[PDB]
């Protein structure tokens, strides 16, 4: 669901894709744990107000290249299951119909 | 009297008698020219120099103070005289000259 | 033991881009492996003549350049 | 042992062309292989020529036809001259 | 409405021809190619040892007969009005060059 | 001795491609052929002449001929060896 390295989904406006976490926040400690470990905010790392307060995700997408790495909050973020795959199917055959009538 | 050298002689600096020595060995013939050594070290000289200045040319065009097998290969293709003469003459480490088709050009 | 696939089809696309090849199918990387194995062949064997002629075991590089040189193929930068 | 090469002249020559330019070793090397290989192609050169004509000596006449033969154009022509120059040099001194 | 960036097909062709045609470097890896002429040199002698010197000149050599024989097969695929090369353009290059 | 290029005339020229195993010809083509006849006979006259002179000759022996191809790498048998 929610863990270091593992498989996350990731919305992003009628779309989501599956991204890996690498760096779970913890506002209390203003604190982020992350995998090559308690670190604070780094030199260049930074978190927007309105989510670093809340339990933020610092992802990589897959197929995507690594200069598009997120933080995403508990927002966007959902628990890596069969029905989000389901969810995932969804939006993509919306965004389908969605060019289809665009051209048709 | 005091030795001197008989490329001084002939105003050269390849040496002559190293020349002459090696006509001598090399089993090109019975007897071998006093004068020739001499015109053979004089051809060598001057082709050294033709492909050195050439080559120090193409190496200042790098900003680079030392000639690199790179500026020997680009000098030798570029001077056509130079390339006919080393045809079937491979250069090690000397790459290619850059050169692109034009119809692989995007258009 | 199968060497000539060592050649990957990495090596014989950047050897191409040298070459300034822009498309390759994909039945050429074969056939340069073949090419470069005959290549390999006729310059090796005149090698190992010169080195046992010199009743010697181990091929030294001047055997390798007179081999080219006889092949037509003149290599500087090695004696 | 000592193995002998032409790295010395080379290295005047460059001097006197270009008196600020270095050099590598492995250009040098291949500036030895060059020298060599147009010193064995002359050399055999005028060998053919002269047992082509029946002679038992090598004069610089016939080190002046082998460049002919083997150089093209321009280059033929300087290097007749710089040996036309240096024989004639060396001959008056 | 987020979309990857991706180059259209022959640009980094071209990019990979400049970069290559400017250095001079080797291209094959060095251990394939020595295992290579190892076993090639088994059916000619047995227990052959080896210079280093001699496997580097014979890349070098190899390397740039490749290149040459390349470059022929680029035009001799140009001359057919195309921009890919088939085996058959090797074939013609060297029937042309005399090797066939 | 001027303008005689042009007498290598078209038929010669088909002979020529015929025993070559060209089956159809271009019109544009007889002049190409010709220069670069031209610059073949050139090359291999240019060193027949040095060959005479050295020799200090004023006529022009098959067996010069012979040396000038051969030097060019192309070997002619059957003209005096």
């Amino acid at each position: 669901e929610f863990a270091l390295g593992g498989r996350c989904l990731a919305f992003h406006g009628p779309l989501m894709y599956e991204a890996k976490i690498l760096k779970i926040w913890d506002p209390s400690s203003k604190m982020y744990t992350s995998i090559p470990k308690p670190q604070k905010l780094g030199e260049d790392e930074s978190i927007p107000e309105e989510i670093i307060n809340g339990k933020c995700f610092f992802i990589h997408y897959q197929g995507w290249k690594s200069s598009w790495d997120e933080w995403v909050g508990y927002d966007r973020i959902r628990a890596y299951n069969e029905e989000n795959i389901a969810m995932k199917k969804r939006l993509a055959n919306e965004a389908k119909e969605a060019k289809k009538s665009l051209l048709e | 009297a005091k030795a001197k050298t008989r490329s001084s002689r002939a105003g050269l600096q390849f040496p002559v008698g190293r020349v002459h020595r090696l006509l001598r060995k090399g089993n090109y013939a019975e007897r071998v020219g006093a004068g020739a050594p001499v015109y053979l070290a004089a051809v060598l000289e001057y082709l050294t120099a033709e492909i050195l200045e050439l080559a120090g040319n193409a190496a200042r065009d790098n900003k680079k103070t030392r000639i690199i097998p790179r500026h020997l290969q680009l000098a030798v293709r570029n001077d056509e005289e130079l390339n006919k003469l080393l045809g079937r003459v491979t250069i090690a480490q000397g790459g290619v000259l850059p050169n692109i088709q034009s119809v692989l050009l995007p258009k | 033991r199968d060497n000539i696939q060592g050649i990957t089809k990495p090596a014989i696309r950047r050897l191409a881009r040298r070459g300034g090849v822009k498309r390759i199918s994909g039945l050429i990387y074969e056939e340069t492996r073949g090419v470069l194995k005959v290549f390999l062949e006729n310059v090796i064997r005149d090698a190992v003549t010169y080195t046992e002629h010199a009743k010697r075991k181990t091929v030294t590089a001047m055997d390798v350049v007179y081999a080219l040189k006889r092949q037509g193929r003149t290599l500087y930068g090695f004696g | 042992t000592r193995k002998e090469s032409y790295a010395i002249y080379v290295y005047k020559v460059l001097k006197q062309v270009h008196p600020d330019t270095g050099i590598s070793s492995k250009a040098m090397s291949i500036m030895n292989s060059f020298v060599n290989d147009v010193f064995e192609r002359i050399a055999g050169e005028a060998s053919r020529l002269a047992h082509y004509n029946k002679r038992s000596t090598i004069t610089s006449r016939e080190i002046q036809t082998a460049v002919r033969l083997l150089l093209p154009g321009e280059l033929a022509k300087h290097a007749v001259s710089e040996g036309t120059k240096a024989v004639t040099k060396y001959t008056s001194a | 409405v987020k979309k990857p960036h991706r180059y259209r097909p022959g640009t980094v062709a071209l990019r990979e021809i400049r970069r290559y045609q400017k250095s001079t470097e080797l291209l094959i890896r060095k251990l394939p190619f020595q295992r290579l002429v190892r076993e090639i040199a088994q059916d000619f002698k047995t227990d052959l040892r080896f210079q280093s010197s001699a496997v580097m000149a014979l890349q070098e050599a190899s390397e740039a007969y490749l290149v040459a024989l390349f470059e022929d097969t680029n035009l001799c695929a140009i001359h057919a009005k195309r921009v890919t090369i088939m085996p058959k353009d090797i074939q013609l290059a060297r029937r042309i060059r005399g090797e066939r």
